[PDB]
RNA sequence: GGAAUACUGCCAGCUGGGACUGAGGACUGCGACGUAAGUCAAGGAUGCUGGCAUAAUGGUUAUAUGCCGCCCGUCUUGAAA
RNA sequence: AGAACUGGCGAUGCGGGAUGAACCGAACGUAGAGUUAAGGUGCCGGAAUACACGCUCAAGAACAAAAUAG
RNA sequence: GCUCCACACAGAUGGAUACGAAUAAGGCGUCCUUGUGGCGUCGCUGAACCAUAGCAGGCUAGCAACGGUGCACUUGGCGGAAAGGCCUUGGGUGCUUGCUGGCGAAUUGCAAUGCGUGGGGAUAAAUCAUUUGUAUACGACUUAGA
C-alpha cells in the first residue's frame, strides 16, 4: 500500500538536518507542516488512519515466510 | 505450539509413538498420554505374550500399560544423563483419562495410528490384554471408569452441538449482508 | 529412468573379408557407455567377437512412437539364474517400451533377485489384438467399462499432531 | 425392505475427474482416459493445459464428479466431452473448489486487508452476539 | 494489542555433531512453521536472540540476552544452523529462541 | 503439414538471498570507461552511523551442561596381554 | 606337518564398523568457510517415519542343506 | 504453629479450543417409514474457531444498543480417577475498537530482549530419666506414674 507523497515537500529534510549537535521549535514546526500536507491523503482511503494507529504484531500460527506484506 | 500437548494413546502402535514422544520431548515440548491401556501392538496375542516374559526372566518389573509403555520411551532416550533425565520429568502416562485432562482436547498422531500403519486383515495386540494376562488387576476398573468418563461427556457435545447450531443461525440470519459479503470477498 | 539404444558393428573390417554381417541390437540402457558396454558383453557372449576386435557404427537413441497410447508388450526374456540359463516369457502392460522394460526389470529383481548383468533383453513385441494375451494378470484390465476402488487411502499428513482423527475413507 | 449404507467409494473409471495433488501439475484437475495397472492410470487434462501422460494413483487423489468419456479418448474427445459435461462448473459449486479458493485468497491476503478483515469481522460479531441471547 | 510479539518462535535441538564428536561452534535451531529448506531459507541472516532470567542484577534489567545469526539450512525437515558471538550452554537443548525478522528482504 | 514442448550441452547472459574472509600498507604492472581531461569492480576494506570512565570489555576459579578420554614407566612379543 | 611368493603392520594417528591388530576410507603444522569417503538418516545419533515395484507372519535385519512368477 | 524484638529477598508472555465409535465407514440438517430409515450436505487436514486497533496501549467530547466483557459480590447445581474444576439466577462498578471526532507522543537522536530468618513470651506434641517384658548380642521394640 503506498501513498501520494509528491504533495509533501521532503527537500528540506537532509543528512544533516537531523545532526544531534526541549524538542526544537523549528522541528515541530516542520512535523506539524508535514502532517498537515500527509493526513490530507491518508484521509482519502478508508481506515487509513486507523490501519495506521494500529501496532502490528504476529499471532499463533502466523509465518512471515507465507505471509504477503 | 502447545504449551501442553495431550495425546490419546488408544490406536496407536508402542513402537512408533513412543518415538515420536521421545522426539518431541527431547525437545523441551510437554506431552501428556493418555488411555495408555488402548494402545495395540502389531502382531496376534502370540509373539506378543512372548518377548515380553523372554526379557523378564533375568530387576523390576512394571505390569502396569503406562509403565509398559514408559518403559518403551525410557529405552528411546539417553538416561542416567542430566538431559534424559529432565526430558522424561516431562512425561506423564495414565490408564483412561485422569482429570483435568479430561476437560481439555486430546491429539492424536497421523503416523503413529495402527489404521493408517497396519496393513488390513493382519492381527494385533492391545495393551490392556496383554497386562491383564501378565498380572494387570486394574483393567476393570479402568474400563467401568472410561465408560463412565463417556456418560455425560455424550451430554456436554450435545449441549456444545446444540449451542452451535444457534451460533450458526445467528450467523446465518446476519449472512448476506454488505460486512458479510466484503468479509467473504476477501476470503473471511 | 532408461533409454532405448540402436548398436550396430561389423568387427572391424579386415581383407578377405568385407562388408561383415554388421551385427544389430536394441540396447536398453541409462546412457550411452552402459549401452555400448552391454552390445559388447553381448557380442563376445554370443559372438566370436571382442571388444578389441570391433567398432561401434552408430548410436542412436530411439523413442516409443506413441508415448500416449496404453499398449501391451510381450517379451521373451533370456538371463541366467544360479543354475544355468532359463529362457523366460513374460507380458507387461505399459504405456511406453521403456517403462515396460523398466518394469520388467524392477519384477525380476523383486520375484526372481536378477540384476541388469544377468538379465538380456532378447525382444519386445507390441500386442494389441485381445485373447493374444496369455496371462491372467495382464487379461485382468482387458474388461469393458472396468472400474475399482481404491480403499483405505493413507493420505500422508505433515503436522505431527492431528485433531481430526483422520478416516481412511476415499 | 432392506437396508444398505452408501458405501460409496470414488472408482476410477474413464472419465473420472482427479485433481492433482504432486508433481508440475499440481492443483490442475484431469480426467482419467485409460486403464494400466493396479498403481498407474492414463489422465488427460487438456482444459488446464497439462500434458497427456502416465501417472500413480498415489501422486492423485480421485474427485467425486464424473462425466461420460470413451476408453482410451485422445485430446480433442476429452476436451469436448469436457465442455459438454461442464465439469468446471460443477467443480466450482463443490465445497472442496470454494475452500480451495478460499485459503488461496487468504495466503494472498495483504497486511492492510488483514486489518480491514479484522475490522469487519468486529463489526459483525457486534451483530452476531446481539442476535443471540434474546 | 493482546500480542507483542515481532520474532518466530524456535527450538534449540542440539549442536551439529558426529556420533562422539560434537562442533559447539554450530548450533542447530528449529523454526516453527518450517519444514522444507526452501521455508528455511528465507530466515537466512536474521539475527537468533535466546532469552533467559538471571539471579544477579544486571546493566538495567534483570533479562541476559545472547545473540545469533542464521548460517545455513541442515537436514530436509527444515532444521537450520545458527551462530552465536558466545555459544549456547549446551543446556538450553530444547529451550526457547527468538528468531527476529530483521535485517528485512521484503 | 507445421509449431512447440520433453532431454543433453553452451552462454567471455541477466538478476537476487545466505555464511566466512579484510590478508598487503605512499606510485611503479597487466586492463576497462571516455575525442581528451580524468574515472574505474583493474597486483588484498573503503566511508558513515551507534555504546564508553561509578565505562564498554577481558581475565582467574567452584559447580553445571552436549561429547570424548581403560593407570604411569620398563621388558617380553609379530600383538593386545 | 613342512614350507613359501608377493603383499597389510612393525614405529600409525583420524572417521565408520556396539568393542577389537589382520575390515573400508584415509595417513597428521595451528583455525575459518565450503565439498566428500566409507557409514547412515524412527530415538539414543546429524540427517528423508523419502519416492517406486514385489516379496515374508516367523523371524528378519557356515555348520546341523537332502527334500509367488515361469 | 500464636505473639514481640532484630534483619531481608530445562525456559508463560495470545488461547493445552474437551463426545463416543469404525477405518471395506463416518458425522451435520430435515422428515417419518422411529428403523442397522430416505434425502441433501462435509472431509481429501489444524492452511481451522476465539480474539486480535488505543503510550507495555493514556486523556477526552459525541452517536448506536440495553448487547460483549475485566474485577469484587450473591443464588443453584455439578465435578471422587489425581474431584479442587465447570458453569450459573440476580444486582454493583470499569472498558467497549460497534460507530463519529479532538487532545500527547518527538531528544532513548538509525537496532543493542527492553521473599523468610535468629533470639525471646505462652504451648500442642516427640526422645531421654524411671518403670515395664508379650522384646532382648549393642540399636530397636512393649507398658505406666503430674
Amino acid at each position: 500500500t503506498k501513498v501520494s507523497v509528491e504533495g509533501v515537500n521532503v527537500e528540506k529534510f537532509n543528512v544533516e538536518y537531523f545532526a544531534k549537535e526541549e524538542i526544537k521549535a523549528e522541528r515541530v514546526e516542520d512535523q506539524k507542516v508535514v502532517d498537515k500536507a500527509l493526513i490530507a491523503e491518508i484521509k482519502k482511503t478508508p481506515l487509513l488512519k486507523q490501519y495506521l494507529s494500529a501496532s502490528f504484531s504476529l499471532k499463533n500460527g502466523d509465518k512471515p515466510h507465507m505471509l504477503k506484506f | 505450539v502447545e504449551p501442553v500437548v495431550v495425546i490419546d494413546g488408544k490406536g496407536h502402535l508402542v513402537g512408533r509413538l513412543a518415538s515420536v514422544v521421545a522426539k518431541q520431548l527431547l525437545n523441551g515440548q510437554k506431552i501428556v498420554v493418555v488411555r495408555a491401556e488402548e494402545l495395540n501392538i502389531s502382531g496376534e496375542f502370540f509373539r506378543n505374550k512372548l518377548k515380553y516374559h523372554d526379557f523378564l526372566r533375568k530387576p523390576f518389573h512394571f505390569r502396569a500399560p503406562s509403565r509398559i509403555f514408559y518403559k518403551a520411551l525410557r529405552g528411546m532416550v539417553s538416561h542416567k544423563t542430566a538431559r534424559g533425565k529432565a526430558a522424561l520429568e516431562r512425561l506423564k502416562v495414565f490408564e483412561g483419562i485422569p482429570p483435568p485432562y479430561d476437560k481439555k482436547k486430546r491429539v492424536v498422531v497421523p503416523q503413529a495410528l495402527r489404521v493408517l500403519r497396519l496393513k488390513p486383515g493382519r492381527k494385533y495386540t492391545t495393551l490392556g490384554k496383554l497386562s491383564t494376562s501378565v498380572g494387570w488387576k486394574y483393567e476393570d476398573v479402568v474400563a467401568k471408569l472410561e465408560a463412565k468418563r463417556k456418560v455425560s461427556s455424550a451430554e456436554y457435545y450435545a449441549k456444545k452441538r446444540a449451542f452451535t447450531k444457534k451460533v450458526a443461525s445467528a450467523n446465518a440470519t446476519a449472512a448476506e449482508s454488505d460486512v458479510a459479503k466484503q468479509l467473504a470477498a476477501l476470503g473471511y | 529412468h532408461f533409454k532405448e539404444y540402436q548398436v550396430i558393428g561389423r568387427r572391424l573390417p579386415t581383407e578377405s573379408v568385407p562388408e561383415p554381417k554388421l551385427f544389430r541390437m536394441r540396447i536398453f540402457a541409462s546412457n550411452e557407455v552402459i549401452a555400448k558396454s552391454r552390445y559388447w558383453y553381448f557380442l563376445q557372449k554370443l559372438h566370436k567377437v571382442k571388444k578389441a576386435s570391433g567398432e561401434i557404427v552408430s548410436i542412436n537413441q530411439i523413442n516409443e512412437a506413441h508415448p500416449t497410447k496404453v499398449k501391451n508388450f510381450g517379451v521373451w526374456v533370456r538371463y541366467d539364474s544360479r543354475s544355468g540359463t532359463h529362457n523366460m516369457y513374460k507380458e507387461i502392460r505399459d504405456v511406453s517400451r521403456v517403462a515396460a522394460v523398466e518394469t520388467l526389470y524392477q519384477d525380476m529383481a523383486a520375484r526372481h533377485r536378477a540384476r541388469f548383468r544377468s538379465i538380456h533383453i532378447l525382444k519386445v513385441a507390441e500386442i494389441e489384438k485381445t485373447a493374444d494375451v496369455k496371462r491372467q494378470y495382464v487379461k485382468q484390465f482387458l474388461t469393458k467399462d472396468l472400474k475399482f476402488p481404491l480403499p483405505h487411502r493413507v493420505q500422508k499428513s505433515t503436522k505431527t499432531f492431528s485433531y481430526k482423527r483422520p478416516s481412511t475413507f476415499y | 425392505d432392506s437396508i444398505v449404507k452408501a458405501s460409496n467409494w470414488r472408482l476410477v473409471e474413464v472419465g473420472r475427474v482427479v485433481l492433482i495433488k504432486k508433481g508440475q501439475s499440481a492443483g490442475k484437475l484431469a480426467a482419467i482416459v485409460e486403464i494400466i495397472d493396479q498403481k498407474k492410470v492414463l489422465i488427460d487434462g487438456p482444459k488446464a493445459g497439462v500434458p497427456r501422460q502416465a501417472i500413480n494413483l498415489g501422486q492423485v487423489v480421485l474427485t467425486p464428479l464424473t462425466f461420460a468419456l470413451p476408453r482410451g479418448a485422445r485430446t480433442a474427445t476429452v476436451s469436448k466431452k469436457w465442455a459438454a459435461a461442464a465439469v468446471c462448473e460443477k467443480w466450482a459449486a463443490s465445497s472442496w473448489a470454494k475452500k480451495i479458493a478460499q485459503r488461496e485468497r487468504r495466503a494472498a491476503l495483504t497486511d492492510f486487508e488483514r486489518f480491514q478483515v479484522m475490522v469487519l469481522r468486529k463489526q459483525k460479531r457486534y451483530t452476531v452476539k446481539k442476535a443471540l441471547a434474546k | 494489542a493482546e500480542s507483542h510479539r515481532l520474532y518466530v518462535k524456535g527450538k534449540h535441538l542440539s549442536y551439529q555433531r558426529s556420533k562422539r564428536v560434537n562442533n559447539p561452534n554450530v548450533s542447530l535451531i528449529k523454526i516453527e512453521g518450517v519444514a522444507t529448506p526452501q521455508d528455511a531459507q528465507f530466515y537466512l541472516g536474521k539475527r537468533i536472540a535466546y532469552v533467559y532470567r538471571a539471579s544477579k542484577e544486571v546493566r538495567g534489567s534483570k533479562i541476559r540476552v545472547m545473540w545469533g545469526k542464521v548460517t545455513r539450512t541442515h537436514g530436509n525437515s527444515g532444521v537450520v544452523r545458527a551462530t552465536f558471538r558466545n555459544n549456547l550452554p549446551a543446556k538450553t537443548f530444547g529451550a526457547s529462541v527468538r528468531i527476529f525478522l530483521y535485517p528485512s528482504n521484503i
